[PDB]
């Protein structure tokens, strides 16, 4: 039995967690989720207690913590700070098109990997004199390389065969032009994957016309949120794709899309698939392989049935009946 | 019949816009052109380049060669607001159909600072600047527009979250803006919301104002919803009433004088230059035989018909007349 950091998070998070436990209890799933939350509280001993929590477990799965914009700067995305802390570099999405989900594109199957601790993310910002603000985006050898190696990495062992940097090193010369040439250094040694590169902006006018041409797409922090929520978007919404977030030793799991959901929270309309995917992601990387297969099917197939479908999806659906469709495909798989 | 500072630029160029000459004429628009070519010397723009646009305060341009002279237009003539109206177009189809949305860029600041600096070896920092002047400046616009092409809704696109200190300065000029004109409808959006939203519904979307960077990359994907460069118009508002209004797409030297061209965007954005000013009721003739020519079907060029650019200008010109 493995014991697992849990953070419910805000809006649709904790409504979304008890049906994660619910699913897990009727697989037999040998996990046990240790509950830590996180307050709107401007004191940052609730993230703090989190982290030291996931330092432990070493693996989580969170819900989205809502961070008040209106806030002063010194009060920081508490997401943010749980990434950064925990080193955990690497946001891993995988967008395909699913079968059951119509939407205005088909045959996308994009993996993105994300630098998930650096750049336009860093919080360093300043006012020099009244009205004059500069914020400083972090661009490293270091994690550019980290980064790269992730991705041609990734690439490799799941046989896909081109990554794509994605920049905007022609305005960004230095900064940009510094992820780009640790992405070159890393594909000289993966040979046998093509490596491309495409400017950010021409990218997303790629991504709504021929998302098809991409495979495996590797970038910098706020490119990648573009990147992430335009795919997300292509395949169906926030609702459908897991998201991964890794780091040399911990791991921790979320939706894709990191919203809040507040409008749709406590209606029992949430989709459950993306944060049920991403459990069966936590369930892969604890090596339960036969317990993530087991479930991800289970969903996976009831995403096929239109009937099951929650409004995110143009369905009229329920969660609980989502939910109930889900748990009726795996009680007959494991009889 | 005022003046209007004519740039044909570089490969399909002339081409196209000789077809956009042609069918102001055939409209009776009271706009003669004065052709510059525009070229870095010295950098500056030629003498004569700036002396045309400090006195006409309306240019029209097309594809230019790649100190980059577009960014040299900038500053010599203070461009500080992208304005990019993206509509989807009937006969052309993609598959977004419902497609309404201006695109307002801050043009001057932001991640576009032009400051970098290697901090030590392997540490590189960019500078991204939000100053309470240009974004306050960039918010009157957004409204002011939204006022004088009847627009409903602004929405202030953002990263407020996770950029504090600058996202929320620009926000703050937003909001100061807003509540003075309480006439139009503003409402505040993620950077990531809108992308996730955009590509789903875009339909829901109105008037998008947001600082450089944001506006750079939005403007491109609102594009690639309609069609692409080679059909999306561009204007540039500066200092002074001066105003810009452009091509984005290439100049396609591979075609550059076998009338197999598309002079859609610029004409489109001619279209908007005759708005701009206040000729509402030219600017509506010629769009309207543009669009009936492409919904029409055959007289289409190459990227859009097995058709020649001359012929479907010359379709335009003959729609036009028969107002
Ligand atoms: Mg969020
Ligand atoms: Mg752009």
């Amino acid at each position: 039995r493995h014991t697992v950091t849990m953070i419910p998070g805000d809006g649709i998070g904790p409504e979304l967690m008890l049906h994660v436990k619910s699913v897990f209890r009727h697989a037999c799933v040998p996990v046990d989720f240790e509950e830590v939350h996180v307050s709107s509280n401007a004191d940052e001993e609730d993230i703090r207690n989190a982290i030291m929590a996931i330092r432990r477990n070493r693996v989580a799965l969170k819900g989205n913590i809502e961070t008040n914009h209106n806030l002063p700067p010194s009060h920081k995305s508490r997401n943010n700070i749980l990434r950064t802390s925990l080193d955990l570099y690497a946001n891993v999405i995988h967008c395909k098109s699913l079968p059951g989900v119509v939407t205005r594109h088909k045959d996308i199957d994009i993996l993105i990997v994300r630098e998930n601790t650096e750049g336009e993310y860093s919080s360093l910002e300043h006012e020099s004199v009244a009205g004059v603000v500069e914020s400083l985006k972090i661009i490293t050898k270091a994690k550019s390389l980290r980064i790269a190696e992730y991705a041609f990495k990734l690439a490799q062992e799941s046989g896909r065969k081109k990554v794509t940097a994605v920049h905007k090193a022609n305005i960004m010369k230095l900064g940009d032009g510094l992820f780009l040439q640790c992405c070159r250094e890393v594909a000289a040694r993966y040979p046998q994957i093509t490596f491309e590169n495409m400017i950010v902006d021409n990218t997303t006018m790629q991504l709504v016309s021929r998302p098809q041409q991409f495979d495996v797409m590797v970038m910098p922090n706020l490119y990648g949120n573009i990147v992430n929520n335009v795919c997300a978007g292509l395949v169906g919404g926030p609702g459908l794709v897991a998201g991964a977030n890794y780091g040399h030793v911990y791991a921790v799991f979320e939706t894709a899309t990191r919203n809040t959901g507040k409008s749709i929270a406590n209606k029992n309309i949430a989709n459950p698939t993306a944060t049920l995917l991403a459990s069966c992601m936590m369930l892969d990387h604890l090596k339960l392989h036969s317990y993530a297969t087991s479930i991800r099917k289970a969903v996976l197939a009831s995403m096929d049935n239109e009937n099951m479908h929650t409004p995110d999806i143009g369905g009229q659906g329920t969660t609980s009946e989502a939910i109930q469709d889900v748990i009726r495909h795996i009680r007959v798989i494991n009889g | 019949v005022q003046t209007v500072t004519l740039i044909p630029g570089d490969g399909i160029g002339p081409e196209i816009s000789a077809a956009v000459m042609k069918i102001f004429d055939a409209a009776k628009a009271p706009i003669q052109w004065e052709e510059r070519n525009v070229t870095a010397i010295q950098w500056m723009i030629p003498s004569e380049a700036k002396e045309s646009m400090d006195k006409n305060k309306m240019g029209l341009k097309g594809p230019l060669k790649t100190p980059s002279m577009n960014l040299l237009l900038r500053k010599t003539f203070d461009l500080y607001a992208n304005v990019r109206p993206c509509v989807s177009i009937e006969g052309y189809k993609t598959p977004y159909t419902d497609v309404n949305i201006v695109t307002i860029r801050e043009n001057t600041e932001g991640e576009y600072s032009g400051i970098e600096h290697v901090i030590v070896d392997g540490v590189v920092q960019s500078i991204k600047l939000i100053t309470e002047g240009a974004s306050k400046r960039i918010a009157e616009f957004a409204f002011e527009y939204a006022r004088n092409n009847h627009r409903s809704n602004v929405t202030a696109v953002h990263k407020a979250n996770i950029m504090r200190m600058s996202d929320g300065l620009f926000l703050q000029k937003c909001r100061e803006v807003a509540e003075s004109c309480k006439d139009i409808k503003f409402n505040e959006m993620y950077l990531d919301t809108v992308c996730l939203n955009m590509v789903q519904d875009p339909s829901q979307f109105d008037v998008l104002v947001m600082p450089n960077l944001y506006g750079d990359i939005l403007s491109d994907l609102c594009a690639g919803l309609i069609g692409g460069l080679g059909v999306t118009p561009s204007g540039n508002i500066g200092a002074n009433g001066v105003a810009i209004f452009e091509s984005v797409h290439g100049t396609a030297p591979d075609i550059a004088g076998k009338d197999m061209a598309n002079p859609t965007a610029l004409l489109l954005s001619a279209v908007m230059m005759l708005r701009h000013m206040g000729l509402f009721d030219h600017a509506a003739r010629i769009e309207a035989a543009c669009f009936a020519t492409i919904k029409d079907g055959k007289s289409l060029t190459k990227d859009l018909g097995n058709a020649k650019c001359s012929d479907f200008t010359e379709e335009i010109c003959r729609r036009v007349k028969d107002l």
